[PDB]
Parts: structure tokens; C-alpha cells; sequence
């Protein structure tokens, strides 16, 4: 989801 | 309530680049036309603009008149009459141009000898032909 | 924090009653306002000892023993405070010192398919709770798809690798019970394009800014604007992106084609003012003629011949007058073209070395989503968001497997089981499987209810790989096709020797197209040993599964090379790659929000089964089948915190429909 987002 | 800063995004526009399957590419190609038709449009403006300026050159150097600096005087003499019933033909009621033909009366002692002579130089009759060219 | 900070780390409201909260003590939501608060410090006081102390039980008479008045006058509220808790596993989760040692018989027969973080989470649960449990594991190993590679000293997480913030996490939790290395990671990411020349901070800086203003877009378009479908299907976020950079271009045109506008009618109106000049340049060469000639004519002259040299005199320099006051206006005129084509507007919205950059910003978020970003939902594809946790990300520095196996330390599990068919009704449920080596030799288990923590892709599978019988009612199989399983692979190398800057965590690769953005685009140095990680995201993903190791390291080390030099680039002793979606017992990497699904459907997942009553006309049954899993957790997919939750949730559920809930009177 968004969390993964670097 | 409204897009970010730098982003635009108008309900209109929307609908325009979505309306079908390639209307994306198509909007987009009839501005790529028109900046190219309005770009050489351009050159084309700059190349007229351009013939135009070497007319002009030399501008109106050669057509100057020397400035003509002399004091005002009150009284009229018969040289001076003369050339304003004549201004007054050629000029009507423009009595800047008057007192420039004359040169040593101002505008109002143009509008004064109106009055004055205007039973002793028919200006009435002066004026009238003025009108009917 | 304290008392108020507990209940935030439990992800429940300090200061107001959940609404599970209300279902269970629906004599004091109901009730009057100070019975309301003296339940909410109860409940907050009673996480807040738990949390201080995660590894040994919180009992009953340990959490009266640290009550004041008039808090702890209320024996019943305390108690039925505290089994709610301990039945929905906000306290007593996880790996802990038992203070009563388990009850003596079981209660209930409960199998359990999958020994993934979901499955052990709710399997640990329901033996607490005092009832038979068996785990059916089709691997020969625990953690599902929480996987690490272990080999020497090398230590590299293939599955789930990052832990999302503490703040609120209940791997928080875990991690004070399990020997974790948990390690920060640096925000700072240089990118390096397809020859190997790092990204300037000032591109670098723009491209990023563009692409977090290009999402807001995204978002401004789907909320304010309603863009959410076009020609009766849902616009996805790929679709939304593009409409708003194609938006973007033509903006970039309009502004170009009204500033050249802008110039024509100033160029048009000096052609105008020219040609009056010039005309008038005519006319005063003729009257300058005509004023020579006119003052040719030596003296003594009459009146009339002396007017006309005065007369000729005037109409000149009044002439001479509106050239100069003319040449006035052209001098205006001819600098405010001079301002104009000084600073002309954008000449481009984006160059192709920008667009390529920006395609490496996309491919991270089709890394983050696990899944072309043509596929997510525009409207729902963050709808996760609010629940994200507080606190840097972090890593598990000696492998995540460390979780999974610590939870299945003291658990029936069956190993090398794969379950071919799930059979439930009215009078209970028969689970058959069969053993993976050898694919003829068949076990059947009889138990009271199924959970199954079967991963959405596998959940998707046709021909199915597990029979429902009965088949799945149509809802719940309508989710399943409805919502959206991801793809997201890792590859790993392992060296000698530290070649890369050891202060740096991650670096970037910008791949030459828009087709191939996911492509190796991003690197890990995170572990003790000299260890490499490559991401494989988007489309690129799925078709990198069906090319060979070899040449997969291949491009790693040609893209390596590339930032490090062509000979600084070792060999690698040990290389390994994923391939999620080929895998069978996976079948793709976690769960997103696919376009035409929603956080809906995620509760339509964990909504359990019950089966038609055997003889007809007898009462409606008990729910036999009940679902787990990161696909089941609507505010916390696609996560290990949120597979864990979701374990705890179905346990409290499972053990309140068996052996009863005694805390709600
Ligand atoms: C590459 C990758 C990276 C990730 N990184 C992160 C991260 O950084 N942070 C994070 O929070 N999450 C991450 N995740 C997600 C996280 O790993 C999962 O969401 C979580 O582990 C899923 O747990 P689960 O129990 O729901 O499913 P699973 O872990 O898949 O458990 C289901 C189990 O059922 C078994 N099974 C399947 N079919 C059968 C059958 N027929 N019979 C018996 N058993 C069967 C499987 O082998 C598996 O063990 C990542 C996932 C992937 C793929």
C-alpha cells in the first residue's frame, strides 16, 4: 500500500 | 477545494482530453499547428516591420526647420492683419495654427482680433468659405 | 502519553467507545457519561500495564492489584474490561511468560490452514484460550510470505522486510518479545540514470516535487472534480495521471500560444504606427519642397506670397510635431517586444530525461503498491491511509523469519500439508489434504470450524487449488475476482566485500523506458554482511519471473557496474530470486486495491461462512468457516501487522462462538 513508498 | 500551485486542471478540460480514445493526442497536435501558424506569423510581421523601418531611415533630419524664437507684440500692424485674414481662409477657427502663421500674437489676441475687425474684414463671409471645403 | 498514549499504541480512541467497545458493554455506552470515562481509564489503564510489560501475562488480579478508587470499587467492570481485552488480543498476545499454566482438557476443535503470520497469530490465540488447534502448512517451513534467506552468515528477507513505524504498531509489541534487530533506515536515495551518472539535486529535487504534485492532482481530480469513470469502467490512478501530465502539456502549449498572441498584437500594432510614419514622412518631403520653393521667390513679395512661405512654415513643423510624437509611441513599442521575447513561458512541461526520472517515482510507488499503477483504484487505492503508523521505518537486521518461527514455537503444526478441499456443515467441518512429496497419500481432519488464512492469489486460483464445499457463496467469490492481488519480486547478492557507500541504505536506477521503469530501479544495503538488494516492480515483475537467474544477476551487474565502476563490481558468491507469482502457495505478493474494488470488499473477506441446516426446517446453524489474512484486514493490508491483527481478530471471534462470551453480561 502507500506505507511501502520509499 | 482547489488544484496545487503550478497544476491545472479545469472541469472543461477534463472532459476534453477524455471525450474519446484519442483525444488526448488530438488537442494537443491542433495547438501544435497553431503555435507553428502563429510562429511564422510572426516573422512574417517581422519581415514587413522591417522594410518599413529602412523607409524611415534617416528619419525627417533633412526637413527640420530652424526654431523661430521671437517675443509676442500687442499691436497689429497691416502686414499683420492681412496674413491673419488669410490664415483665417486657410484655417478657420484653429487659432493655435493663427498664432503660429503670425508669430508675434498668442492664441486669445487671435480670438480678439475675432471680434474686433469681424465687421471690417467680412470674417462672417471669411469663415463661411472655410466650412465649404 | 501514559494512561491516554496505551490507548493510542492500541489503536483505539483514548477519550470514546469503539463501536466493538458498545457491542459488548452496551450498559454503558448507553448509560450515563461517568460510567463511560471510568470504562475508558480502565480499558487504557489496563493496555498501558500490558504494554510496560509485553512478556509475561496480564491476569485479572495483576490489573485490580494496580487500580485506584473509584476504579478498582467495580470488580464485575473490571473483569468484564479485562477479558474483552484479553479475548480480542489487545493484551496477552504474542510470545509471553504464562503465570497459569494452560488448562488442563481442551475445549473445541479448530484447524487452522496456513501457518502464516495470520494463521500463527490466531492459532497461538485460540490454544490460550484453551482449544485444540492444528495448523495446515502446504511448505516445509513456517511464515508463509515472510521469508528470509540464511546461508553462512548472509541474512536477507525475499518476503516481508520492513517494519512501518512503532507508533501504533503491534509489532512494537513483538518486538520487545522476540529478539529483533531492528534497524532505521535513511530516508536519502540517490538515483542514477541507464549510463551510471547520478541524478543532480537540482533535477533530482524538481522531478520528485513534480511527481508528489501530479498525485495531489490525482486526488484533486477523483474527490473534487468526480473523475471516477469513464466509459463505464473505473479510472484507475494510471489513467488519472496521465489525464493530468497531458493537462499539464497542453497548459504548457496554451501558455506559449497567448504569449506569441501577445506578441502579434504588438508586432501588428508598430506595423500600423509604421506605415502612419512613413506616410507622414511622404507628406513632410513634399511640404519641405513646397516651402523651398515657396521661400525661393526672393523679397519684396505680396502679402499672399509672404502667407504662403508662413503658411508652408506652420504645416510643416506641426507635421514635424506628430512624426516626433510618432517616434515617441515606436520607441515604446519597440522595447515591450524587446521585454516580451526576453522571457518567453515553459518551452517544455517535461524533456525525456525528466519523464524517465519521473517514470523511476512511479515504478516506486508500483513497488509500494505491488502492481501497475494502470490496475489501482483512483478513488480508493490509499484508503489505508489514515490508519499508517507514527515513527521511521525500520528493519528486521537478522532476518523476519526470526517472527513466524518464534510464534510457532509450542503449536501443532503440519508441515508439508496442502490442503485440496475444504468441506463444512451444519454439524461441523472435514478438511482434506494431502502430502506435498508424495501427492497420493491423503489425510482427512474433522473440527468444529476452518480458519482459513489461504492468500488471495490463491484464493483466486482456476481451476481452483482448493475446493470449497459447498462453493463459496457468490459474494464472497465476486470479492475475490473483484479485488486486486500484487506482484513484487527481490533479488539478492551477496559479495566479499563493501563496494557501495555504507552511509547510503538505498539507491535508485532509472531504467531507459516507461515500459521497463520497474526494472532493478531500486537497491538495499541494509544487513551486517555485504549484501545487495534489487527490487522488480510493476509490469516489469511479472514477466521477469519466465527469464533465468543468470541473466537476471546479469543486468544487476552491468546496472552496478554502471554507478560503481566496471571493475570495483565483484562476482557474487550467492545469488537468489523470487518469483511470487509462480510461486504456488502464493500466487503473487499481497493484496491492493484494484480499480472497481474498494475497502469494502476487504470486509466481505472476513466475513466468516455459515453452512444450510442438514435436515430442513432445523434452526440456522453456527458459522463453520471463517477467514484470515492480509487480504481480510480492511484499514491494514498488505502487511504483516495487519496478517497478525487479522489472526487476533478471527481468534477472538472463533473463541467467542465456541466457548462462549462470558464478559458481555
Ligand atoms: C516481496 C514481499 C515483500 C513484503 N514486504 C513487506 C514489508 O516490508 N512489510 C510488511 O508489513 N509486509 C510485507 N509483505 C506482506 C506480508 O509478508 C504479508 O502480508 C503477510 O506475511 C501475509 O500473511 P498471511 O498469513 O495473511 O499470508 P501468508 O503469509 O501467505 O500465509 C498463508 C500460508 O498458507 C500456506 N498455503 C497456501 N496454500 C495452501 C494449501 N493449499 N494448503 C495449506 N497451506 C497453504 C502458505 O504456504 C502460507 O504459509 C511483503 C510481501 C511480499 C511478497
Amino acid at each position: 500500500p502507500k506505507s511501502f513508498l520509499v | 477545494r482547489k488544484p496545487p500551485k503550478g497544476m491545472f486542471l479545469s472541469q472543461e478540460d477534463v472532459e476534453a482530453v477524455s471525450a474519446n480514445a484519442t483525444a488526448a493526442t488530438t488537442v494537443l497536435r491542433q495547438l501544435d499547428m497553431e503555435l507553428v501558424s502563429v510562429k511564422r506569423q510572426i516573422q512574417n510581421i517581422k519581415q514587413t516591420n522591417s522594410a518599413l523601418k529602412e523607409k524611415l531611415d534617416g528619419g525627417i533630419e533633412p526637413y527640420r526647420l530652424p526654431e523661430v524664437i521671437q517675443k509676442c507684440n500687442a499691436r497689429w500692424t497691416t502686414e499683420e492683419q492681412l496674413l491673419a485674414v488669410q490664415a483665417i481662409r486657410k484655417y478657420g477657427r484653429d487659432f493655435q495654427a493663427i498664432s503660429d502663421v503670425i508669430g508675434n500674437k498668442s492664441v486669445v489676441q487671435v480670438k480678439n482680433f475675432f471680434v474686433n475687425y469681424r465687421r471690417r474684414f467680412n470674417i462672417d463671409e471669411v469663415l463661411q468659405e472655410w466650412e465649404a471645403e | 502519553s501514559g494512561v491516554e498514549g496505551a490507548a493510542f499504541q492500541s489503536r483505539l480512541p483514548h477519550d470514546r467507545m469503539t463501536s466493538q467497545e458498545a457491542a459488548c458493554f452496551p450498559d454503558i455506552i448507553s448509560g450515563p457519561q461517568q460510567t463511560q470515562k471510568v470504562f475508558l481509564f480502565i480499558r487504557n489503564r489496563t493496555l498501558q500495564l500490558w504494554l510496560d510489560n509485553p512478556k509475561i501475562q496480564l491476569t485479572f488480579e495483576a490489573t485490580l492489584q494496580q487500580l485506584e478508587a473509584p476504579y478498582n470499587s467495580d470488580t464485575v467492570l473490571v473483569h468484564r474490561v479485562h477479558s474483552y481485552l484479553e479475548r480480542h488480543g489487545l493484551i496477552n498476545f504474542g510470545i509471553y511468560k504464562r503465570i497459569k499454566p494452560l488448562p488442563t482438557k481442551k475445549t473445541g476443535k479448530v484447524i487452522i490452514i496456513g501457518s502464516g503470520v495470520s494463521g500463527l497469530a490466531a492459532a497461538r490465540q485460540l490454544q490460550s484460550f484453551g482449544m485444540d488447534v492444528t495448523l495446515l502448512e502446504a511448505r516445509d517451513r513456517v511464515g508463509g510470505r515472510v521469508a528470509t534467506f540464511r546461508k553462512g552468515n548472509y541474512v536477507a528477507d525475499l518476503g516481508a522486510m520492513v517494519v512501518t513505524g512503532l507508533g501504533g504498531n503491534p509489532m512494537a509489541v513483538v518486538s520487545k518479545q522476540v529478539n529483533m534487530e531492528l534497524a532505521k533506515i535513511k530516508q536519502k536515495c540517490p538515483l542514477y540514470e541507464a549510463n551510471g551518472q547520478a541524478v543532480p539535486k537540482e533535477k533530482d529535487e524538481m522531478v520528485e516535487q513534480e511527481f508528489n504534485r501530479l498525485l495531489e492532482a490525482t486526488s484533486y481530480l477523483s474527490h473534487q472534480l468526480d473523475f471516477n469513470v469513464l466509459n463505464n469502467k473505473p479510472v484507475s490512478l494510471g489513467q488519472a495521471l496521465e489525464v493530468v501530465i497531458q493537462l499539464q502539456e497542453k497548459h504548457v502549449k496554451d501558455e506559449q500560444i497567448e504569449h506569441w498572441k501577445k506578441i502579434v498584437k504588438t508586432q501588428e500594432e508598430l506595423k500600423e504606427l509604421l506605415n502612419k510614419m512613413v506616410n507622414l514622412k511622404e507628406k513632410i518631403k513634399e511640404l519641405h519642397q513646397q516651402y523651398k520653393e515657396a521661400s525661393e521667390v526672393k523679397p519684396p513679395r505680396d502679402i499672399t506670397a509672404e502667407f504662403l512661405v508662413k503658411s508652408k512654415h506652420r504645416d510643416l513643423t506641426a507635421l514635424c510635431k506628430e512624426y516626433d510624437e510618432l517616434a515617441e509611441t515606436q520607441g515604446k513599442l519597440e522595447e515591450k517586444l524587446q521585454e516580451l521575447e526576453a522571457n518567453p513561458p515553459s518551452d517544455v512541461y517535461l524533456s525525456s530525461r525528466d519523464r524517465q526520472i519521473l517514470d523511476w517515482h512511479f515504478a516506486n510507488l508500483e513497488f509500494a503498491n505491488a502492481t501497475p499503477l494502470s490496475t489501482l483504484s483512483l478513488k480508493h487505492w490509499d484508503q489505508d491511509d489514515d490508519f499508517e503508523f507514527t515513527g521511521s521505518h525500520l528493519t528486521v537486521r537478522n532476518g523476519y523469519s526470526c517472527v513466524p518461527v518464534a510464534l510457532a514455537e509450542g503449536l501443532d503444526i503440519k508441515l508439508n500439508t496442502a490442503v485440496r478441499q475444504v468441506r463444512y456443515t451444519a454439524s461441523g467441518c472435514e478438511v482434506i489434504a494431502v502430502n506435498t512429496r508424495s501427492t497420493s497419500q491423503t489425510f482427512i481432519y474433522k473440527c468444529d470450524a476452518v480458519l482459513c488464512t489461504l492468500p488471495l492469489g490463491v484464493l483466486k486460483q482456476q481451476p481452483p487449488a482448493v475446493q470449497f464445499v459447498p462453493p463459496l457463496p457468490e459474494w464472497k467469490t465476486s470479492a475475490v475476482q473483484r479485488m486486486g492481488f500484487g506482484n513484487l519480486n527481490k533479488v539478492v547478492l551477496c559479495f566479499d566485500r563493501v563496494f557501495w557507500d555504507p552511509s547510503v541504505n538505498l539507491f535508485g536506477h532509472v531504467g531507459s523506458t516507461t515500459a521497463s521503469r520497474g526494472e532493478l530501479f531500486l537497491f538495499w544495503n541494509l544487513y551486517k554482511a555485504p549484501i545487495l538488494l534489487a527490487l522488480v516492480a510493476g509490469e516489469a515483475a511479472g514477466i521477469m519471473e519466465n527469464i533465468s537467474d543468470d541473466v537476471i544477476v546479469g543486468r544487476c551487474l552491468a546496472i552496478l557496474k554502471g554507478i560503481f565502476g566496471s571493475s570495483a563490481v565483484p562476482q557474487p558468491k550467492e545469488t537468489v530470486v523470487s518469483r511470487w507469482r509462480a510461486d504456488p502457495w502464493a500466487r503473487g505478493s499481497y493484496s491492493y486495491v484494484a480499480a472497481g474494488s474498494s475497502g469494502n470488499d476487504y470486509d466481505l473477506m472476513a466475513q466468516p461462512i455459515t453452512p444450510g441446516p442438514s435436515i430442513p426446517g432445523a434452526p440456522q446453524p453456527i458459522p463453520r468457516l471463517f477467514f484470515a489474512g492480509e487480504h481480510t484486514i480492511r484499514n491494514y493490508p498488505a502487511t504483516v501487522h495487519g496478517a497478525l491483527l487479522s489472526g487476533l481478530r478471527e481468534a477472538g471471534r472463533i473463541a467467542d462462538q465456541f466457548l462462549g462470551a462470558m464478559y458481555t453480561l
